[PDB]
Parts: C-alpha cells; structure tokens; sequence
C-alpha cells in the first residue's frame, strides 16, 4: 500500500466474500433501477468486474 | 302484473354487470399498488394515498349503476 | 306493458356497459400510473397532471351511455 | 308461477356475475401481494395486513349483488 513516499506497508486485505461497506440502506428508498433485464443477471457481472478493478488497483 | 317479471331481472343484470366492472378495475389496480409496496417500502403511505385518491374515481359509474339499479328494484318496482 | 318494461331492460343493458367499460379502463390507466409513481415519487405531481388529461379522454363515451340511460329512464319512459 | 321462475333466474345471474368478478379480482390482488412477497419474505406479514387492507374494496359490489340477489332469492321470491 503506497500510504505515502517514505512508508509502504503489506496488507493482506479480503475481497470475497465481499466486506461490509460503509454504507446505509436508508438513502436508498428515494429510487430505484429499470433493470434490463433483470438485476439477478446483472449483479453477477457487477461483481465480477469489481474483483477485477480490485486486483488492477 | 308483469312488471314484477321483468324488473327484478333487469336491476339483476344492471348490477352484476357493475359488479364485474368495480371488482375487475380495483384488482387491478391495486395489483401495482402491491408490487410497487414489495419494491420500495417505506413509500406505503404515499402509495396508499394517491392509490385512494385515484381509486375514488373507480368506483363512480359502477356505483351510480348501483344506485339506479335499487331506485329500480324496489322504488320503480 | 313491455313498452314500459323493455325500456328498462334497455337502461340496464346499456349502463352496465358503460360501467364494465370506465372502470376497467381506468384500472389499467391508474395501474401504470402507480407504477410510473412507484419508480420515482418525485414525479408524481407531473404524472398526475397527465393522468387526469388522459382519464378524460377515457370518460368520453361512457359518460355520453351513462346519461343515455337516463334519457330513456325518464324521457321515453 | 311463470312470475316466480324468473326470479330464480335473476338470483343466478346476479350472483354468477358477482362470483367471476370477485373471484378475479382476488386472484389478481393475492397474486401481486405473493410475488412481491416471494421477492422480500421478512415483509410478508406487513404486505398481508396491506393485502387485506384493500382487498375489502374489491368485495364492495360483489358482495350488495350477493345482499340483493340472496334477499330476492328468499324475501322476494
């Protein structure tokens, strides 16, 4: 982890089964998704993609 | 005398047609007030008022052929 | 006499159409507008605005049978 | 009692027509308050106590046909 010039430190961080975030269901009733087609199809390809974004960073 | 025959048939036919009407037309309606609920609750009560609001208009020509249908069964008759 | 009666039968025929007919057509138009509210409440003022035009145009023609009902109910007679 | 067969002709259709549109719009409404429970179980007793909320709306005329066509069916008749 590049935590700045002088200091870089090891992490061994998890990212399956995915980490309880800091987030908050209550903002979320204001609206919801169109899904096409169906969210069950694409949080799959949402999660996978950010695994990988995860490994690149 | 014959009237007795035939008005108890026509005020029959003149309510179970509104009948149909309302039933059908609030079934439907409701069904998206229920899955629009199981989508975003919390929203239930906004839902229910403007469900309310809308279902008044439903129900005005099932009840006015209601209401003529009785002034016919009994008061005509 | 059936100059009387038939007249009635008639009124019923005619105004439970126009019944089955607003009420179902308005239960599917208000259906789709839940919906549409259900999506994003924030619009709901604009969808409602656009929903009365529409269930004008829905109204029309039953509301001409509806009071064709009672022009023979009480005119004919 | 020619009189008296149509009236068990007119109990039939009143109560026939209010049984299909009963029926129906039941089944409509029970059908979205499943589907939107299959989606969020742990709402389910909520979305009865919503289900037999309105479902006492879609009972409103088919049930005044029952009052009235049973009433013909043995105070009249």
């Amino acid at each position: 982890k590049f935590i700045n010039t002088m200091s870089q430190v090891p992490t061994i961080s998890q990212l399956l089964p995915l980490p309880a975030s800091d987030d908050d269901d209550l903002k979320h009733k204001s609206w919801d998704y169109l899904y096409e087609p169906d969210p069950k199809a694409l949080l799959d390809t949402l999660l996978r993609r950010y695994v990988e974004s995860q490994v690149y960073q | 005398n014959l009237n007795m025959d035939l008005l108890y048939m026509a005020a029959a036919v003149m309510m179970g047609l509104a009948a149909i009407g309302a039933a059908i037309g609030i079934g439907i309606l409701g069904g998206k007030f229920l899955e629009g609920a199981a989508r975003q609750p919390d929203l239930i009560p906004l839902l229910r008022t403007q469900f309310f609001i809308v279902m008044g208009l439903v129900d005005a020509i099932p009840m006015i052929a209601v209401g003529l249908g009785l002034y016919v069964m009994f008061a005509v008759a």
